Formats: C-alpha cells, structure tokens, sequence
C-alpha cells in the first residue's frame, strides 16, 4: 500500500450521527434517555435548574433582590414523572386540582426535544393501519 | 316517481348545489327514471362540473357531488409523481427551514407556544351575617 | 428629456434620507448619464416652443413634463441658498414608503 | 356569524338561526335533513335561561310567557352560545 | 414581469433572484441562468428570436428602468468616447460647437435606430484613430 | 364569513384537485365544507369502507393537509369510545404547500443545471456510471476508449445530451399550471390568518347526520397539566 505507515496514538469513542452513516454505507476491511427527559423540558428542551423539579419555571425569583419576579425562557408546563415501563418511557402528570395523566412518550416526541436542547411498518403507515395497528 | 328528478345536465347541477350537506346522491336512485344517466354524468366529468365516485370491478357511475372547485385535471402526471417524492421535514423545524430560504413560514413552533384567621372573636352573631363580600 | 426622467426615478430608490446640493446632483447626473448644465437650463424654454409648435390643442397629457421641466431650469440655474432633499417616506406612517423629492429654496432674500 | 350556528334540537342535530328582517323576530332550527323544522317567535319569551359557565353542558332554553311554552337547544361551541 | 423568461424563476419562490443584462442584445436573463448556460463559454442568446452570440464576462446589471434608455446611454458612452470636444476646441465659436454638438445627436439617433447601421459605424471608425 | 377563508380554502382545493386523485378531492371537500368531522360520520357522506378511506387519510396526513384529534366520549347507553375527528389547520397545511411547491421548482432547476452539465460516461456490463473527471484517469495504453476498471470493457458514452430542452419545457409547464398557487400564496402573507384548533374548528360546525354517534363537543378535563405534541396553537 503506498499510504503512510503510521501507529495508533488515540481512540476517540463517540456515537454515529446519521448523516455520517449514510455517507460512510457504500485484504478488503469490510464495507458498512430516562436521565435526560427528567433533567430537560418535555415540551422546549431547556434544562428545568432536575429531576425532583416538575415544572419550568418560567419566572424565577430575581438573585439580587427578592419578590422581584425575573422572566427567564421557558414554557411553564408541569413536567411530568417519567417511568420505564417495559422499553418505552410513560410519563405521569399530576394534576393541579384524581390519577394522574398517562401517556406513552412516543419517540418521535422524545427524539424532537432532544433536538432543542441547546462535534463527537413502512406498508402499514402508508395505507390505513389506525393507530392501534400503527 | 323518482327519487331526484333529473332528466337534464342543468337539472342535476342545480339538485347537487342545493344539497346542504355533502351527503352524495346515489347513482341507483338517479339512474331510475333518467333512461340514461352514465352518458351525461361522465360528459360532465369531462367538463369538471361535479364529482363522481366510480366502482373497482368496472368504472361504473357512484354517489356524485357537486364540484364546488376548479377544474379537475389540470397537474400533468410528470408533476405528480415529483409532488409525492417530496418528503417534509420535521414540523417543528419547518418554519425554520422555509424561513431560510427567504419564503415567510405560516406557522410557529410548538415549542415558541408558551402555553403556560380561623380564630372567630364573636360568635353569638353565628348563622345572622350574610356574606356581602361584593357590594 | 426622457433619460432626466429615468434619471429622476432611479433617484427615488434610496433608502436613507439624502441631502445634496445643486452642483451634486449635476455632477452625477453628468456621470451616469451625459447631460451638461446649459442644455438643462433651456429646457422649459424647448419645451414651451415645442409644444407650441405641435399643435397641441389638447394638453391634458404634456401638463405632467411643466414638473419636470420646472425642476431642470432651478437645479441648474441655482447653486447657492438651494438644497435637494431626497426621502424614502413622505408620511413615516405608512405601509409601504412614499419617496419624494423636495427642491426647496433656503435663502428668501433671492426673490 | 352571530346570526346562525349548529344546535341540537330534541336529540336531532340541525341548524339555529335567528330571523329579523321579517318582524317579528324569531328563531328558527331546521334538521341537516330537512325533515324536521321547528321555528319560534321571540315575543312569546318570557326569560332566557342559560347553563353556567362552570358546567361541560352547553345548554339554553327559551321559557314561553303564560304548561309554559319551552324551547331547549344544545349547542356545540361555547363562542357559538 | 418579475420571473426569468428563460426557467421562469419567481422571485417569491427565489427572494435572491437577481437579473442581468448584455449591451448586444439587452434582455434580462437571472445569474443562475447565465451560469449554467455561458460557463463554460460563449453561446447564443438563450432567447426566441435572438441569434447573437455573447459572452458571460460582458453582463452587467441595468440601471435604468427603461430598456430604451439604457440602450440609448451606451450608444452615447460609446459614442462620446471618441466624438469628445469642449467649447475651447473651437476657440469660443458658440455656432460650430453646436453644430458639432447636433452632429453627435445625429450619429446617436442613427445608431439607436438603425438608419444607416454600415456608413455611421464607418464614420465612428475613420474617427475613432484620427 | 371572510375573505381570508375562502382564498385559503381555494388554494386547498385547487392542490388537491391537481396533485392528488380523485378520491382525496371527496375527503377533504368534505371535511371543508364542513368542520371538525368524526371518522364514522365521514365514512357515511363517501358511502366508504375503511379500508378505502384510511390510505386516503393517511396521505393527507403525511402532507400535513389534515390534522387528527383523538378525544374519549361517555355517552349513557354505551360505553366509553375513543373517537377520531378531522380537521384541517390552515397554517400546516399553507406551509406545507409553500416547502412542497419550492422543493418541486428547485428540483426541476437542479435537474436541468445537471443536464446541461457535460454527460458522465457509463459502463454496459457492470452498469456503473462514471463521470468525466473519473473517466480519464481510466486512460488505456493506446488511448482509444475508457477501460473499466472492474470488467477491463470500453466505456459508452450516456444519455441526456439531446434532453436539454425537453427540462427547459417542463419547467416552463410546470410554472404555468402552478402560477394559481403563487398567486393565492401572495395573498395569504399579505394578510394574517390564525392557527385553528378542534375547539375553534367546532365554531363552523354544519351537523352530517341528524343522530350521529359522535358527540361534537370539547370538553377538556379540569385541571389536567397533561400536554400532547401538537395539542394548541399560539
Ligand atoms: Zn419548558
Ligand atoms: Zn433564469
Ligand atoms: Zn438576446
Ligand atoms: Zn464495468
């Protein structure tokens, strides 16, 4: 081979993005979520500050001086008590004024607000298949 | 007696115009009475007049409705297929995307939403004072 | 006669208040296209005779180019005590801006 | 769109409108049908009682002036109401 | 209107559209357009009707609002590059300096319009080197 | 009602009618004409079976031309029933229409920059195409014709070169037939529209049935913090 002879000084482990797996897919080589949901709003992805606070706080008491409400980002949706149940994330509400709210945080959800937090089936959903089927 | 009397294009075009639901009237009922029906009712889908569900087993005349938009073929099939191939983006990115490309986005993101004493002195008074809390 | 006009319009495009004097704008006026100060003078004149001359009888349409005219004869007659102001919004409270150019003469002791 | 809107009328749903161009003024509901057609003048009112604001129900009946006559309506949209 | 005649690019469904025109033929013609068309080199104008054949590196971006008096401003640059004299060249003579001016006019009206294209560009040329 | 209805409405209609069949004209028609429309009641005004009516929703969906609002109903004589509602929310649906129609010219537009791009030469055998710049560097000794790499076999020339006017056409025809989206488009950012919700959909109401099962009311419960995605508008 007429590349350069070099050893391995580092190995930096990280996570595929998909962009890179598209591009990267074509002697041969071979050829090719609980702890943040409670930590980051469910419904803008701000950081809550978490997992004991379950609401977001849109107006927080000012440092400087008390009982002079400064208005930081946020949505002021009560978050709510997630929960592992079986390999989805089911999150509990509780209402302010009695169970609480379920629902299952589908990940389409999840995956949308993992992508505002601020470098390393097909056949069936195409034509009917209602939602129990979907 | 017909059920709609119809023997005539215009006659079918004002029934299906007064209609005040979108409830379609059966071909079954019309055809009886009008010798012919299927001759006129797809003349008038040449002409993009009304609307006509038609069967599977063989193109057969089924509940029609009045043609309240523009003309029904007008999008040659070169330009459908592309119209399907376009796949949209995420809709809470959306706006963004199209506000990029200099066109003004019709919508917002969900996420901009902003969706957010007992001591009695006197008591010999009891059950005689009525609460005039307003006025 | 026709390119002062176009030059006049391609003037109503700024986008910032513009102030220039007399001698300005026939500077530049010189420059994009090739229009010198005497035959700017003489255009009311040209014009007085021209239409006289072209049987005219009905003059509702030519009543529009006396502005035009006007406005050449003053901006090169002139060059002292004379401002020209150029603005993108004659009433600032409007939807869409409304240029106008305003020759106005500071000095009241020359008439 | 304070003249017409969607009600419901003895358990059938039908449209409610209020006539006043030909005096006097009354109310009138007709079926989506057209089979059923039921129409009311106002001067034989005599109250206009209305649900709460606090209650799911969304219901308003007209009292007849003196077996009193009464004309209930259901409606669907409380902006509507 | 406000679209490229050629791809017929809106400028609502392109806010950076912007247009260009060439002195030999003068038609508005969108940048996209002129690159993927003059690139690689010259070609015929992409136009019906239009047989000339222009370069990308002539393109420039109108000024006036008016085709014709943009067409006219040309002539009379290209024109006033070579016919250039001042009143001092006729030592005062106001009656010669004028004609001389009219004379110019005369040769701007004959090539905007074309009387005479052969004998004028022949005059512009006998001119030009003297 | 008012005039930012009708010309919204039109440009819905006119995308359907033009970019769609004929069965998806009937569905959102009628879920125009009328307001907020349950599935069952839907059903009954096409006279058609789910199996027909859940492809034509589904797409709808994708396109983001309807919006779905799933709500449970208690009614006395049966058990409670989660029923399914239609609508359509102007501002998705125009934005959607606005990507669509843009991504579809940009397309035609790259296609035919492409086209007048010089042709990349393809190989028969392995049907590997290779471009202009990849070919010569495939070169043989004697320099006759571009060797594959893979099955050492002349390379043929390809298509497209005589294709250079017929993308010129379509685009020209698809600009056209298109022009009545930009107009109404035009018109619609001028003015302001408001996004629409289940709640304020029901305020157009016009009843299908005379005895529908479906109880067109919202009645949210009390108090409840519990948010869905999409749920409210600004
Ligand atoms: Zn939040
Ligand atoms: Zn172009
Ligand atoms: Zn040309
Ligand atoms: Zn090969």
């Amino acid at each position: 081979s007429s590349a350069p002879l070099r050893t391995v000084k580092e190995v930096q482990f990280g996570l595929f993005s998909p962009e890179e797996v598209r591009a990267i897919s074509v002697e041969c080589p071979g050829h090719f979520i609980k702890k943040v949901c409670e930590c980051v709003c469910m419904h803008c992805g701000k950081l809550l500050l978490c997992k004991t606070k379950m609401v977001c706080e849109t107006d927080v008491p000012s440092e400087d001086d008390p009982t002079q409400l400064v208005s930081r980002g946020g949505c002021g949706n009560t978050q709510p008590t997630i929960r592992k149940d079986g390999l989805k994330l089911v999150g509990s509400w509780k209402k302010d004024r009695d169970e609480p709210e379920l629902r299952v945080l589908s990940t389409e959800e999840i995956l949308n607000i993992f992508k505002h937090i601020s470098v390393f089936l097909e056949t069936l959903e195409h034509n009917g298949a209602p939602h129990h089927a979907i | 007696l017909s059920t709609y009397d119809v023997h005539s294009p215009s006659e079918l075009l004002k029934l299906l115009r007064s209609q005040v639901t979108f409830k379609g009237i059966s071909c079954k009922d019309l055809k009886d009475g009008w010798p012919q029906c299927d001759e006129t009712i797809n003349q008038l889908e040449e002409d993009s007049k009304i609307l006509v569900l038609r069967t599977k087993k063989d193109k057969t005349p089924r509940y029609v409705w009045y043609n309240s938009g523009g003309n029904l073929k007008c999008i040659d099939e070169e330009f459908v297929k592309m119209w399907e191939n376009v796949q949209l983006p995420q809709f809470a990115e959306l706006p963004r995307k199209l506000q990029d490309l200099g066109l003004k986005p019709a919508s917002v993101d969900p996420a901009t939403i902003k969706r957010q004493k007992g001591k009695i002195t006197n008591t010999h008074m009891t059950g005689i004072l009525k609460d005039y809390s307003h006025r | 006669l026709k390119r002062l006009i176009e030059y006049l319009k391609t003037r109503m495009k700024v986008l910032h208040v513009i102030s220039e004097t007399p001698k300005s704008f026939l500077q530049h006026l010189k420059q994009l296209t090739f229009i010198e100060r005497k035959p700017l003078r003489f255009c009311s004149e040209r014009l007085s005779l021209l239409v006289r001359t072209l049987e005219v009888t009905e003059v509702e349409d030519f009543t529009a180019l006396k502005d035009i005219a006007t406005f050449a004869t003053l901006i090169s007659t002139y060059e002292e005590g004379f401002l020209l102001i150029i603005e993108p919004y004659e009433i600032e409270n409007a939807a869409v801006p409304n240029p106008i150019m305003r020759f106005t003469c500071l000095d009241a002791s020359i008439a | 769109m304070s003249h017409s809107g969607a009600a419901i009328f003895e358990k059938v749903s039908g449209i409610i409108a209020i006539n006043e161009d030909v005096s006097p003024a009354e109310l009138t509901w007709r079926s989506t049908d057209g089979d059923k057609v039921h129409t009311v003048v106002l001067s034989t009112i005599d109250k206009l009682q209305a649900t709460p604001a606090s209650s799911e129900k969304m219901m308003l009946r007209l009292i007849g002036k003196v077996k009193p006559q009464r004309h209930m309506f259901s409606f669907n949209n409380r902006t509507v109401m | 209107k406000d679209m490229c005649p050629i791809c017929k690019t809106d400028r609502y469904l392109s806010p950076d559209v912007k247009f260009l025109v060439n002195p030999e033929c003068y038609h508005r013609i969108c940048e996209s357009c002129v690159d993927r068309i003059f690139s690689l080199g010259p070609a015929q104008c992409p136009y019906k009707g239009c047989d000339k054949i222009l370069r990308k590196n002539k393109f420039k971006t109108q000024i006036f609002d008016d085709v014709e008096v943009e067409k006219e401003v040309d002539i009379r640059k290209r024109v006033f590059n070579v016919f250039n004299k001042t009143i001092d060249d006729f030592n005062g003579d106001l009656v010669e300096y004028n004609k001389y001016l009219e004379e110019v006019e005369d040769i701007i009206y004959k090539l905007d319009h074309g009387i005479d294209v052969a004998k004028t560009e022949e005059k512009l040329r006998t001119y030009e080197e003297l | 009602d008012r005039p930012i209805d009708d010309i919204v409405k039109n440009l819905l209609k006119f995308v359907v009618r033009g970019f769609y069949g004929g069965s998806f004209v009937l569905v959102l028609d009628a879920i125009l004409f009328h307001s907020v429309l349950a599935e069952d009641d839907l059903k009954q005004l096409l006279s058609i079976n789910k199996t027909e009516l859940g492809p034509l929703i589904a797409r709808l969906r994708s396109d983001r031309l309807i919006s779905i609002h799933k709500q449970r109903e208690y009614p006395p004589n049966s058990k409670s029933v989660e029923r399914v509602y239609y609508y359509v929310k102007y501002p998705h649906a125009i934005d959607a229409i606005k990507w669509k129609v843009h991504q579809v010219v940009q397309r035609l537009k790259d296609d035919l920059d492409k086209n007048s791009e010089p042709n990349g030469y393809m190989c028969p055998i392995c049907l590997t195409k290779y471009t202009q710049l990849e070919a010569v560097q495939l070169l043989n000794f004697d320099r006759t014709e571009f060797l594959c790499s893979l099955c050492d076999e002349p390379l043929v020339e390809d298509d497209s070169g005589k294709k250079n006017k017929e993308k010129q056409d379509k685009l020209n025809r698809l600009m056209d037939q298109i022009q009545p989206i930009i107009d109404s488009l035009k018109k619609i950012d001028d003015s302001r529209i408001e996004e629409n919700t289940f709640e304020i959909a029901l305020a157009r109401l016009i009843p299908p049935q005379n005895q529908s099962h479906a109880a067109y009311t919202y009645n949210p419960k009390k108090g409840s913090t519990m948010f869905r995605p999409g749920d409210s508008a600004p």
